[PDB]
């Protein structure tokens, strides 16, 4: 089905790729500046850059592996938890509350609609409607997704949608026969 | 239909021409200066042109008809509301009240009695004509009643049987 | 070549009519008057024993660029109606010239841009029930909005800007979802249509995903609780044609397209989903109904009561019934009727004479216009679910078939006819007794035109509230049509 | 129909004389004679894409 | 500023007076005002929530505080059903047989049928 | 005049051609309303029952009424697109 | 008269579905060389550079 996620492991991947990308950026923002600055102004006015990546990659990765253990499945909805960690950590350097509140809840709508999409900004390969089967079925079969057909089975209606509404395993007349 | 003339209506220009502006030519607050406009009033309600005229004639008339209408136009309103000028009767036709009242309202008086009769052609009455039929088209012994039996024995019959045929339709159930 | 000679005639007529009378409205009032004869003569030749769509054209086919086309193979953008169309269309035809009445003496400035836009609206939401492509539906769905920004741009209250800006922007942002949509049913099925759609079967993992995006815009179009947010402002800084135009046909519109589109073949996805759409439903009814109470102004409150009725008249849709489908088109047409006339009462009447909205000014209307403190009051009666309206019926169908698909939301859907008479009588009170106000000094009687116009619009909720029969006739297929019920 | 392409590419021709001269602050009928020019010319690449439209579908008749 | 919610609202004000929310039916009467009606001067500044001190506003009683007058109301609702309930208790028995009826309690007559007899029947 | 026009299906028709799923499709609509005039029919009959009967009403027409409110559950209009967009036994 | 005139706007729609899906198809569809390079010379193959040229070096 699945596997487990080393929380652990990845964690400190990540912690060190994001160490990597705060020292870059802090050099970046130096050599792109003004007034007098030296070697050592890389983590004086650094204006905190490597706390952010830093902490954004942690808390999105610990949470991401976090909630998918947790729930033993892999959706959108860990992409969800993760940006609202991810939230947490890029709006408490606004020191507010309703700020914190807005980044938390702003951040993981956005990334939940990213991971619900694929979690993938290319394209999938096998997914496209260009490369699965599309039109009519030909013959009857179980109709996959990206395909049409006239009729689909009634037995598959009632273990979809249910047994209550206006719904039926037999259609209302023929279970009121005169025989 | 009717005909205008050129020579007047440049008259007019040139009478228009000497006058006060709207906004001067009434606000004092009688006949010496009130008793000249209350004529051109006058000749802002007669019209001066129908449809044979507008058609077949070039714009620069038409340019000099506009600027002429206009200004007989202020005349006659602000005259009124300061203030035939000096009068007070009750008949008058506003511009909209042509094609609203003798346009707008019979085709809404159409639209209603199109309705009304349309309704007749319904589900409900062709249904139950139909129900009437079949029940007649499977026992026909019910024909051989006078009047006031027949509808109540088609009645013991929609009782004692559906008549739909529903359950023909929907042969891929059973 | 006669089709051709009648417009190279008309277009002249038009020329000489602009050279020798410096407005249009006249021109605009008798073509538009025109257009009521030509659909009531084609209401007489309307089949109703026929479910088909029985005038059908084809615009803009490969064959046939300009003009009519009759070819084996049709890609263009098809026109045509059902008895479920062709209602609105009458309830479209008889309110465009009103409008163009409805502002004959207030614009001085520019006339002729003016009227030309109101009636250029006016047509457009005419063909929009003509529609019968996904993609011609929705091309005259958004050809509205430039007119509508260019008429609430330039003419309007003092914050015409704003206004303008926000019938673009979340009627612009919800119609893009919508789009998307459209092009996911257009890439799977390859074809747009209003006639095959419901013969294809979508995947109900695939129908899960199309539905949303349908259903998002017609949450801002018809504006239910999370995006309700335009519609108050587009009102109340808006002028007297574009609000009338607004609420009493864009609203409707969009109650169309949740029937016209989404019904026929999203009917499995449409089930899993009727819980949600009475979430929304009733807490758009609640907490809208609920907001009319506090406010300052006098249009806004008007516009919040057209918010509470579309959450009504949605919620008889969605409910699975024949009687919620036709009390939903009978509270869509008999709202188009009573509510143009309330922005008239606050818009016409109210804000030519004195030029400022805020209630706090208005007092004892009575004593000094009677006849107008007439009609505030048999308009106030007539928009709550006082019967014999014909709001009443579509409130008590579209009640009465919310309460069939699940009791309980039902049961507090039913307070929604107390909730909408607290706010209305607490204005109409207001508005209607009390000695005569400090700040008005006293001014003309209502006139001969604006009497007209409420004449009509009280009469014909009148006769669809002593009998709603009048209009079975059209819809006796499309309230069958929209049922799954297995 | 061929001729009513002609007679709409003629009035797209008379709809970009007519603002063109409105462009200009002139009024409608300035010059009268350039819609007949303007229209004889759309008219004319109305002519042309028909006729290659007549021939693409030619072209997709044979293929059978 | 003396209610709650008219605090609630002070921190979103911004150049606006921050008056004090007086009733405009506790006025006195006898004042003369601009409109006697509405009991306001012609430029008097309007309060933080306004409609709530309006004269079309509720009627606002004054001679019972409104804690009290809820203890007031729950304490003759509770001794009304209270001693209604204990009374039950008190009551004295009856002297006559709840009356009987034929035909095995008219059950025929009252729809019925010999298997519904309990449903649809009388004390026989 | 009162015409009738034919009763066709949806299971033998095929789906490709429109002339015959619109006529089965108005069919089972028209269908619908016959079943629902027959209810309306036995409704009639029990309101004259009552009104003749007076107190004796339980017993002179508990069958009808019987009728009546078993019939309500089942004959009402239902939708062409249940049945069309879904099969049984399949 | 309103049936039949419905089947011929729903065949001439069908139509247009199947050319669509039709020439969808034929995009994907593989192409010679001779018609998606030069027509002229439809061999790939090049025997270039001969002057110094060495026999055997075919293949
Ligand atoms: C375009 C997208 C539009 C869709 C979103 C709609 C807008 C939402 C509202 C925005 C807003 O209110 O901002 C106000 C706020 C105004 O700034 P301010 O002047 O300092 O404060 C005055 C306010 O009144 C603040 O004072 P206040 O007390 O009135 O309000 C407190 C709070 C109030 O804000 C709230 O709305 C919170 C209350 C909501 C509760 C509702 C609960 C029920 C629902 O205001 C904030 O501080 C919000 C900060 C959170 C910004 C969220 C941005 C999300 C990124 C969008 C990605 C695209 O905006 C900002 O703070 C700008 C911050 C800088 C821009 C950040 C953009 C960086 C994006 C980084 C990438 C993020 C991940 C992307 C996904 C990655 C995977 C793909
Ligand atoms: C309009 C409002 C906005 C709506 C935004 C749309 C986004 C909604 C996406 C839904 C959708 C695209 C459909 C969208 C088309 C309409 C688009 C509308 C406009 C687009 C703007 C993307 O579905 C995504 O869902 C994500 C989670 O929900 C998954 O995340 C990831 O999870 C991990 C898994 O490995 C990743 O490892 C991880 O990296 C991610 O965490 C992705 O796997 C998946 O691609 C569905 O696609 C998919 O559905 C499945 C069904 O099950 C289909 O399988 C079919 O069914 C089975 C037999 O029945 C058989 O398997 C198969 O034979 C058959 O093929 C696929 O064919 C496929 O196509
Ligand atoms: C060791 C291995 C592990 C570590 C490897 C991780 C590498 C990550 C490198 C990222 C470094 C951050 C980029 C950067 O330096 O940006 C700084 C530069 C200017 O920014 P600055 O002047 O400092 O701040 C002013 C704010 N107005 O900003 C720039 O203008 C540079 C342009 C952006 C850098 C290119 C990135 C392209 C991708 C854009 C992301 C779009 C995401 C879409 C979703
Ligand atoms: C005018 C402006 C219009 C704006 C419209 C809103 C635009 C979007 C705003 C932000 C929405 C953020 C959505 C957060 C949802 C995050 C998520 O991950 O959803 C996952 C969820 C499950 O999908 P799946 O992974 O396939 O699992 C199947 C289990 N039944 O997928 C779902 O079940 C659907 C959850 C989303 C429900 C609708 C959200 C509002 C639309
Ligand atoms: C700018 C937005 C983008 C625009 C995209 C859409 C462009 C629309 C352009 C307007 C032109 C459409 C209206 C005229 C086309 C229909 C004329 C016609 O002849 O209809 C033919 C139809 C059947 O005729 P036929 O099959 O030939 O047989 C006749 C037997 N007696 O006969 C009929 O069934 C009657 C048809 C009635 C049509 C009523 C339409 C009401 C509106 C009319 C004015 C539309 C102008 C709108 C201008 C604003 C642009 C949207
Ligand atoms: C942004 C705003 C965009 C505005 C969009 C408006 C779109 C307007 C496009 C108008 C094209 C649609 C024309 C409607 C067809 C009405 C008609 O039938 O006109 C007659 C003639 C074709 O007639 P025929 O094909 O022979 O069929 C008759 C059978 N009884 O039809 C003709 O000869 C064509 C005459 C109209 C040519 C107008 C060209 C544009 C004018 C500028
Ligand atoms: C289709 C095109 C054919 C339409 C034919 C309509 C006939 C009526 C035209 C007309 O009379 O326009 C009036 C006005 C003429 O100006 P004038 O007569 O001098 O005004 C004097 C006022 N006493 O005309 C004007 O002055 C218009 C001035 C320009 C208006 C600028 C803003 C308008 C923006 C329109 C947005 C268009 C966006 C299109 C997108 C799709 C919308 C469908
Ligand atoms: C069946 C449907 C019934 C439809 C009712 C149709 C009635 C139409 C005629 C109503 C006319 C009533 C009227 O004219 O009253 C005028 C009244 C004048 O006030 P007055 O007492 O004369 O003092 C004037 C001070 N200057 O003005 C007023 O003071 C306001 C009181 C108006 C009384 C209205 C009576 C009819 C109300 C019916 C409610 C219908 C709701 C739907
Ligand atoms: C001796 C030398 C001097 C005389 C030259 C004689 C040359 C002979 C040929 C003359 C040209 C006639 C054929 C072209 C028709 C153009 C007629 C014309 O002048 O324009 C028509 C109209 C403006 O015409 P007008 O009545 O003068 O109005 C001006 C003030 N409003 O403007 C319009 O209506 C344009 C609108 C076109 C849109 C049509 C779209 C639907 C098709
Ligand atoms: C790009 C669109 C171009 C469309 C061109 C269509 C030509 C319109 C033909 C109508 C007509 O007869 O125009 C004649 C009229 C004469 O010009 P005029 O200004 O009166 O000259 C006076 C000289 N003293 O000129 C006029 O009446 C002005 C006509 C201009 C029409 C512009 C419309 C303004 C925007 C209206 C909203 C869009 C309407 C369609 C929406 C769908
Ligand atoms: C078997 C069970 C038995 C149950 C029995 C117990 C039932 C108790 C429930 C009582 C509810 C009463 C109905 C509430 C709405 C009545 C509205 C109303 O009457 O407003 C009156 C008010 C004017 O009154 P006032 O100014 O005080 O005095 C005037 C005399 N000079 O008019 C105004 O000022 C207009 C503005 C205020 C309008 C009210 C706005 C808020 C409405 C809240 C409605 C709440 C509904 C749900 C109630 C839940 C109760 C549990």
């Amino acid at each position: 089905h699945f596997h487990p996620y080393n929380t652990l492991g990845l964690a400190t991947q990540s912690a060190m790729v994001g160490l990597g990308a705060g020292v870059v950026a802090a050099a970046a923002r130096n050599s792109l500046a003004t007034g007098p600055r030296n070697i050592l102004t890389t983590f004086s006015k650094s204006g905190g850059v490597v706390t952010i990546f830093t902490g954004a990659s942690i808390a999105y990765v610990f949470t991401y592996c976090s909630a998918a253990n947790l729930r033993e499945r892999k959706d959108g909805w860990n992409h969800m938890w993760a940006g609202a960690a991810t939230g947490a950590v890029l709006g408490a350097r606004t020191k507010l509350v309703p700020a914190f509140i807005g980044w938390t809840v702003l951040c993981g709508a956005a990334c939940g609609l990213f991971g619900w999409t694929g979690a993938r900004f290319n394209a999938d390969r096998k997914a496209s409607l260009e490369q699965s089967p599309k039109g009519f079925v030909q013959e009857d079969a179980h109709q996959t997704f990206w395909e049409v057909v006239h009729r689909r089975p009634l037995s598959l209606t009632v273990e979809q949608l249910g047994e209550g509404r206006g719904i039926n395993a037999v259609p209302i007349a023929t279970a009121t026969e005169a025989p | 239909l009717r005909a205008y003339n050129e020579e007047k209506e440049l008259a007019l220009k040139q009478r228009l021409s000497q006058l006060p502006p709207p906004g001067k030519a009434f606000v004092t607050a009688k006949e010496a200066e009130l008793a000249e406009l209350a004529e051109i009033a006058a000749l802002y309600k007669t019209d001066r042109v129908g449809i044979l005229d507008i058609l077949l004639l070039g714009n620069k008339h038409a340019r000099l008809y506009r600027d002429n209408t206009a200004l007989l136009k202020d005349y006659y309103y602000n005259g009124r509301r300061i203030l035939w000028e000096i009068k007070r009767e009750g008949a008058e036709k506003e511009d909209w009240v042509n094609q609203m009242y003798f346009l707008y309202a019979p085709s809404l008086i159409l639209l209603l009695i199109v309705m009304v009769y349309k309704s007749r052609e319904d589900i409900t009455f062709w249904a139950k004509k139909e129900l009437d039929q079949r029940v007649l088209d499977k026992h026909p012994e019910i024909n051989d009643a006078p009047e006031n039996e027949r509808d109540a024995l088609i009645v013991e019959r929609i009782i004692a049987g559906d008549y739909d045929k529903l359950a023909s339709l929907q042969k891929k159930a059973t | 070549m006669f089709l051709t000679s009648i417009l190279l005639s008309s277009l002249y007529l038009f020329n000489r009519i602009l050279a020798w009378q410096g407005n249009v409205k006249h021109f605009y009032l008798f073509a538009s008057n025109l257009l009521l004869l030509f659909i009531v003569v084609l209401y007489i030749n309307f089949n109703t024993f026929s479910n088909s769509f029985q005038f059908n054209f084809e615009l803009f086919n490969s064959l046939n660029p300009f003009g009519l086309s009759n070819s084996d193979i049709s890609n263009g953008l098809l026109f045509g109606i059902d008895g479920l169309s062709l209602t609105f269309i009458l309830l479209t035809v008889l309110l465009i010239p009103l409008t163009l009445l409805g502002n004959w003496y207030n614009i001085n400035f520019n006339s002729n841009l003016y009227y030309t836009l109101v009636l250029a609206i006016g047509l457009v939401i005419l063909l929009n029930f003509w529609a019968l492509d996904y993609i011609s539906f929705y091309i005259l769905f958004e050809a509205t909005l430039p007119l509508l920004f260019i008429l609430i741009h330039i003419y309007g209250s003092s914050d015409s800007e704003r206004a303008s800006f926000y019938v673009l922007m979340f009627t612009l942002s919800g119609s893009l979802f919508m789009l998307l949509s459209i092009v996911v049913i257009s890439i799977v099925l390859n074809t747009t249509n209003f006639i095959n759609h419901n013969l294809f079967v979508l995947s109900l993992d695939l129908q899960t995903i199309i539905w949303l995006g349908l259903f998002i815009a017609i949450m801002v179009k018809t504006p239910l609780f999370p995006i309700h947010v335009w519609l108050p402002v587009v009102h109340s800084e808006s002028p007297l044609a574009g609000s009338m135009i607004l609420a009493g046909l864009i609203l409707k519109l969009a109650l169309y397209a949740i029937l016209r589109l989404l019904l026929p073949l999203l009917c499995e996805a449409q089930i899993l989903y009727t819980p949600m759409i009475y979430i929304i439903s009733l807490l758009t009814i609640i907490l809208t109904s609920l907001a009319t109470l506090r406010q300052i102004d006098l249009k806004v409150i008007i516009a919040y009561s057209s918010i509470s009725h579309m959450g009504i008249a949605i919620l008889g849709v969605c409910s699975n019934t024949s009687l919620g489908i036709y009390g939903s088109i009978v509270l869509g047409v008999a709202h188009g009727f009573v509510s143009p006339a309330l922005f008239l009462i606050v818009g016409g009447i109210l804000y030519d004479r004195y030029h400022i909205r805020i209630v706090n000014y208005y007092k004892g209307l009575t004593t000094y216009m009677p006849q107008l403190a007439t009609y505030i009051i048999i308009l106030s009666f007539a928009n709550i679910g006082t019967p014999l309206t014909g709001n009443f019926t579509g409130e008590f169908l579209s009640l009465q078939g919310g309460f069939i698909r699940n009791p309980i939301i039902g049961g507090i859907s039913c307070i929604s006819v107390l909730l909408a008479a607290i706010y209305q009588l607490k204005l109409t009170n207001k508005l209607t007794g009390g000695i005569s106000s400090i700040y008005m000094h006293r001014t003309n009687d209502v006139t001969i035109r604006e009497k007209f116009i409420m004449n009509i619009l009280i009469i014909s909720t009148l006769i669809i509230g002593i009998c709603p029969q009048i209009m079975y006739n059209l819809l006796y297929w499309t309230v069958n049509n929209y049922i799954y019920i297995i | 129909a061929l001729f009513t392409s002609l007679v709409g590419a003629s009035g797209l021709g008379f709809a970009t004389k007519f603002l063109s001269n409105k462009i200009r602050l002139k009024p409608a009928g300035y010059y009268p004679l350039g819609y007949v020019f303007s229209g004889v010319a759309w008219a004319g690449l109305g002519l042309v894409l028909h006729n290659v439209h007549q021939h693409s579908l030619e072209v997709l008749e044979k293929k059978k | 500023i003396r209610a709650s919610f008219d605090k609630a609202e002070e921190p979103m004000l911004g150049d606006y007076p921050d008056i004090d929310p007086f009733p405009a039916q506790l006025k006195n009467p006898y004042k003369k005002y601009d409109d006697q009606q509405d009991r306001r001067n012609l430029e008097e500044p309007l309060s933080v929530n306004d409609d709530l001190y309006d004269m079309w506003s509720p009627d606002r009683f004054t001679h019972f505080k409104n804690q009290d007058a809820l203890k007031y109301f729950i304490g003759f609702l509770t001794i009304f059903f209270g001693a209604s309930y204990v009374a039950t208790y008190f009551v004295p028995e009856k002297a006559a047989i709840p009356r009987e009826f034929p035909y095995e309690g008219l059950w025929k007559e009252s729809g019925g049928t010999e298997k519904s007899k309990a449903f649809f029947g009388q004390r026989s | 005049e009162h015409q009738r026009p034919e009763l066709v299906s949806f299971d033998d028709i095929n789906y490709n051609d429109h002339k015959k799923v619109r006529e089965a499709q108005e069919s089972y609509t028209r269908e619908q309303f016959i079943r629902l005039e027959a209810l309306k029919t036995v409704r009639k009959a029990l309101e004259k029952c009552y009104e003749e009967s007076g107190p004796n009403h339980f017993e002179d027409c508990k069958n009808l009424a019987e009728q009546y409110l078993d019939m309500l559950p089942t004959h009402r209009l239902q939708g062409y697109l249940g049945y069309q967009r879904n099969d049984p036994s399949k | 008269d309103i049936l039949n005139e419905e089947a011929k706007i729903v065949q001439a729609l069908n139509n247009q579905r199947e050319l669509t899906i039709k020439m969808h198809e034929l995009k994907r569809e593989e192409k010679d060389y001779a018609h998606s390079y030069s027509p002229l010379f439809s061999d790939p193959v090049p025997q270039g550079g001969s002057i110094g040229k060495a026999p055997g070096s075919s293949r």
